[PDB]
């Protein structure tokens, strides 16, 4: 929960200062804090299964309608494997339970829809370096509303993709920073007190405050 | 309404 606190003073506090009314966004910059992680692809096959997800690291995962989750490094073989009650298990898809065939099957399935079909968000950022403080994440929370699709990483990263105009957040409360990426692609990351005091144009104004509304949901829950 | 992500 601290994390999605921590999240919500950050936003509150930008949002607080009108920072569209004041204008030197580009002042805000910090190319130091692009994240290490973040959501370059998904499929929600809720219907049936659950919400399948790519890292931008093409690691894998799915949280799947069970509440259970199942997650594939990069190696393209380790899988750590979470049950309903928090309990993490670590293996291979060369060496794992009977019970677990399935699910890393549809995980397999999940993989190559995603490979195949769908491009990478953020396929024009280098994610920063990142040391033995940041392991892999997994998907803690997601949800999807009339606008977006809410994605809640463990590492207390939350990703917003909006499904209008294709544009994306990727807020990180530890530091605190949030990047940004545009219709065209581009994409820039800002420190939020920065933004604070320098201000920013009407477009990221709104979405922080669309963004500082659903993180109020992800507490909410 | 999207099945996914943004396709190729």
């Amino acid at each position: 929960d601290c994390h999605l606190s921590d999240m919500l003073q950050q936003l509150h506090s930008v949002n607080a200062s009108k920072p569209s009314e004041r204008v030197r966004q580009e002042e805000a910059e910090d190319p130091a804090c692009i994240p290490i992680f973040w959501v370059s692809k998904w499929v929600d096959y809720s219907d049936k299964y659950g919400l399948g997800y790519q890292l931008c690291d093409n690691s894998v995962g799915v949280l799947f309608n069970d509440s259970t989750r199942l997650i594939l490094y990069n190696d393209g073989d380790s899988l750590q494997y979470i049950e309903r009650d928090g309990t993490e298990s670590y293996l291979t898809v060369s060496s794992h339970p009977n019970s677990l065939m399935k699910k890393i099957t549809l995980l397999k399935y999940f993989r190559n829809y995603m490979s195949e079909h769908l491009l990478k968000a953020g396929a024009n950022i280098t994610p920063r370096e990142g040391d033995e403080l940041a392991r892999l994440p997994y998907l803690r929370t997601w949800f999807r509303t009339r606008s977006a699709i809410i994605l809640h990483l463990s590492n207390g990263s939350v990703q917003i993709n909006f499904f209008q105009d294709h544009t994306k957040l990727i807020l990180c409360p530890l530091m605190a920073a949030v990047t940004y990426i545009d219709e065209k692609r581009d994409f820039r990351t800002y420190r939020l007190s920065l933004l604070e005091e320098y201000g920013c144009c009407k477009e990221l104004a709104s979405r922080l405050r669309y963004a500082r509304t659903m993180v109020d949901k992800l507490l909410s829950s | 309404a999207a099945f996914s992500s943004t396709p190729k």
